[PDB]
């Protein structure tokens, strides 16, 4: 079975950075594209971007161009997403989601909750 | 362009209706229910690139060859109106089968409904090419024996129509019946052994060899047999699984054997009309 | 950018009844549509992709239809486990977009 496991919840302060890791297994990692999805509390889903592990290129939503950075480690079949200069607006559950030829998502990670708080 | 973006997928994640040969492992198109994305995939690298371009280049070749044939001067024909008709019926079957085929291979990955529809057009096309091939070839071999010529055109049409109706069957398109489809269409073409033996008996070995028939048809019989043998047993991808995904798999070479076999067929019956033009329509041979 | 308008935003129905979630795209998406169901706190799971293709393991009471810019998700004979949020998604044009979502409650 294909499984996407990502890191646990993050508690950070404003202006900090986070990197969410999505570790995939059960298939050849380079064969399919990896996408990232944001869901703010009580709101609907938003598309951050897509990353191709084979070529290494990525396509970012214009809204998250200066916010997200996609990296990869093909040896461990892990996808990463860096979030920079975090505000209270960036408090959300971030998902990884794998394509299958076209960008419909059959497999999803369990989600990583990012909570920004200066308390 | 950011519209209709897609990647090739391995064979194991394909839907059922798109698994026709498990020896091609990678490089398949995923199911995309947009004809716009399907027709632009013609300029993309995948498992069907060779299958479409072979029968799309071949479709315009016999289209232009078919129109040059209509504008050749009637100076050279014993009956120009009906001679251009029997040839046009061959060109009609040749163009339709090549057009049905490259269109099917283009929209193959659209949806299950579109796939089954264009597959039935793909199978019916090859029957039309086989019946169309028999018409100019018979009207010359039995030129002076009209009634054997007219029964043999009735039975190949009752066989080709039956072959078209059997292609409307759904389990016909399954990979378990790929040997059944091979023998059905091959038996359709090799049904011509009965008119050929009839011709040799009444005309003779020398006549059949002098006019050049027995040489051109065993070329036809070889291209018929070899093309069907590679298709039915999936050579060479059966020997090298995963290295013939894009170029030189069985379906690709079978497409090439059809274009070459139809051109070799045109070459033979075009010779039979130049031989008729020299001896004329008169008939006191006995 | 393609805008996806999902309707209704929320609804509540009884078990065994039929519900229909409509959705309209701001432009033609060429049947490159997917539907998802999301349970409380859990990850979304795909129900229908390519506008009509039912995903593996999804019961037959879910059915997607439509073409062009108007698509629909229908749930026949509602079951108690059908509560949650439902989202549409187009993957024809980037950036890909989701619908506003539809909250389904069962009584
Ligand atoms: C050159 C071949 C000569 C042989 C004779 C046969 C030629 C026939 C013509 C072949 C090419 C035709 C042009 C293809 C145009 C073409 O690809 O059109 C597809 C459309 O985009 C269909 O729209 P779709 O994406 O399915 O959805 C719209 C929203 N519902
Ligand atoms: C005297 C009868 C014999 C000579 C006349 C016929 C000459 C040859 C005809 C060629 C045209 C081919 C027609 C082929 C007709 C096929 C009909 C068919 O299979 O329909 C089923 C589908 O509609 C649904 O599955
Ligand atoms: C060029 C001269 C004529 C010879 C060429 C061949 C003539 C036409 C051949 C085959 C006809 C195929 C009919 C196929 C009928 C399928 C019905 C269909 O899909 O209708 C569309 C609707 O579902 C949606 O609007
Ligand atoms: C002069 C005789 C007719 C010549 C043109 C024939 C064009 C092709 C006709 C029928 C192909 C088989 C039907 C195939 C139609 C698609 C499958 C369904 O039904
Ligand atoms: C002057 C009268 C002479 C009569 C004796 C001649 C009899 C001819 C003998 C047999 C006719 C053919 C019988 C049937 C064999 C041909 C059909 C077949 O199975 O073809 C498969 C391959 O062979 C295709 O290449
Ligand atoms: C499940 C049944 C089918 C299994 C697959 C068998 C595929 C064999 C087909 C073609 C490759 C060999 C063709 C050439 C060798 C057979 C001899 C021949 O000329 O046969 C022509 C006709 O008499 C046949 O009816
Ligand atoms: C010399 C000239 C040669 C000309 C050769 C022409 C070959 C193409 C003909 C017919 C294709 C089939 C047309 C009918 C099917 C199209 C509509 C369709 O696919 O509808 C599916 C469904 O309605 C929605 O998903
Ligand atoms: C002149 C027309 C024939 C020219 C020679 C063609 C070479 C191949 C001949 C016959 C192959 C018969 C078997 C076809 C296999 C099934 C095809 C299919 O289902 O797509
Ligand atoms: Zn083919």
């Amino acid at each position: 079975e294909v499984l996407l496991q990502q890191s646990g919840p993050e508690l950070v302060k404003p202006g900090a950075s986070v990197r969410i890791t999505c570790k995939a297994s059960g298939y050849t990692f380079t064969d399919f594209n990896m996408d990232w999805v944001k869901q703010s509390p009580g709101k609907s889903l938003e598309w951050i971007g897509d990353f191709n592990p084979n070529s290494g290129g990525s396509i970012y939503n214009q809204k998250f161009k200066d916010k997200a950075t996609f990296t990869v480690d093909k040896s461990s079949s892990t996808a990463y997403m860096e979030l920079r200069s975090l505000t209270f607006e960036d408090t959300a559950v971030y998902y990884c989601a794998r394509e299958t030829g076209t960008a419909w998502f059959a497999y999803w990670g369990q989600g990583t909750l990012v909570t920004v708080s200066a308390a | 362009e950011f519209e209709g973006r897609w990647r090739v997928i391995p064979h194991d994640v394909l839907p059922d209706w798109l698994k026709d040969n498990d020896f091609l492992l990678h490089g398949h198109r995923p199911p995309m229910p947009s004809f716009r994305a399907c027709f632009k995939s013609i300029f993309r690298i995948h498992t069907e690139t060779g299958n479409i371009w072979t029968h799309l280049l071949g479709c315009v070749f016999f289209l232009c060859l078919g129109i040059f044939y209509m504008f050749r001067p009637n100076i050279s024909f014993v009956a120009p109106l009906q001679e251009k008709v029997v040839f046009g019926l061959f060109f009609l079957g040749a163009i339709l089968c090549l057009s049905f085929s490259w269109l099917f291979h283009t929209v193959y990955c659209h949806s299950e409904g579109v796939s089954r529809l264009f597959s039935k057009l793909d199978y019916s096309g090859i029957a039309l090419l086989i019946m169309g091939s028999f018409v100019p070839w018979l009207y010359y071999s039995f030129y002076c024996n009209p009634q054997p010529c007219f029964i043999y055109l009735i039975v190949i049409c009752v066989l080709g129509i039956a072959a078209i109706i059997v292609s409307q069957w759904d389990m016909f398109a399954t990979p378990q019946y790929r040997g059944v489809r091979a023998g059905v269409f091959l038996g359709l073409g090799l049904s011509g052994i009965i008119p050929t033996l009839h011709y040799v008996i009444s005309e003779g070995f020398l006549k059949a060899a002098t006019i050049g028939q027995i040489g051109w048809l065993m070329l036809m019989a070889s291209l018929y047999i070899t093309g069907a043998a590679l298709y039915a047993a999936r050579i060479p991808e059966r020997f090298f699984p995963g290295k013939c995904d894009i170029w030189f798999h069985s379906h690709q070479l079978f497409h090439i054997f059809v274009v070459a076999g139809a051109f070799v067929h045109f070459h033979g019956v075009s010779n039979l009309q130049e031989f008729r033009f020299m001896i004329g329509g008169g008939c006191s041979e006995e | 950018d393609i805008q996806m308008t999902q309707s209704p935003a929320s609804l509540s129905a009884s078990v065994g009844e039929t519900v229909t979630i409509t959705c309209r795209a701001s432009g033609n998406i060429h049947n490159f549509l997917a539907w998802y169901q999301q349970k409380q706190g859990k990850s979304p799971q795909v129900l229908v992709y390519n506008a009509k293709t039912l995903a593996d393991g999804v019961p037959s009471r879910f059915s997607g239809s439509g073409s062009g810019t108007q698509y629909s998700l229908k749930i026949n004979s509602l079951q108690p486990e059908d509560f949650g949020s439902y989202y549409c998604q187009q993957f024809w044009s980037t950036p890909y977009t989701f619908g506003g979502g539809t909250k389904l409650e069962i009584n």
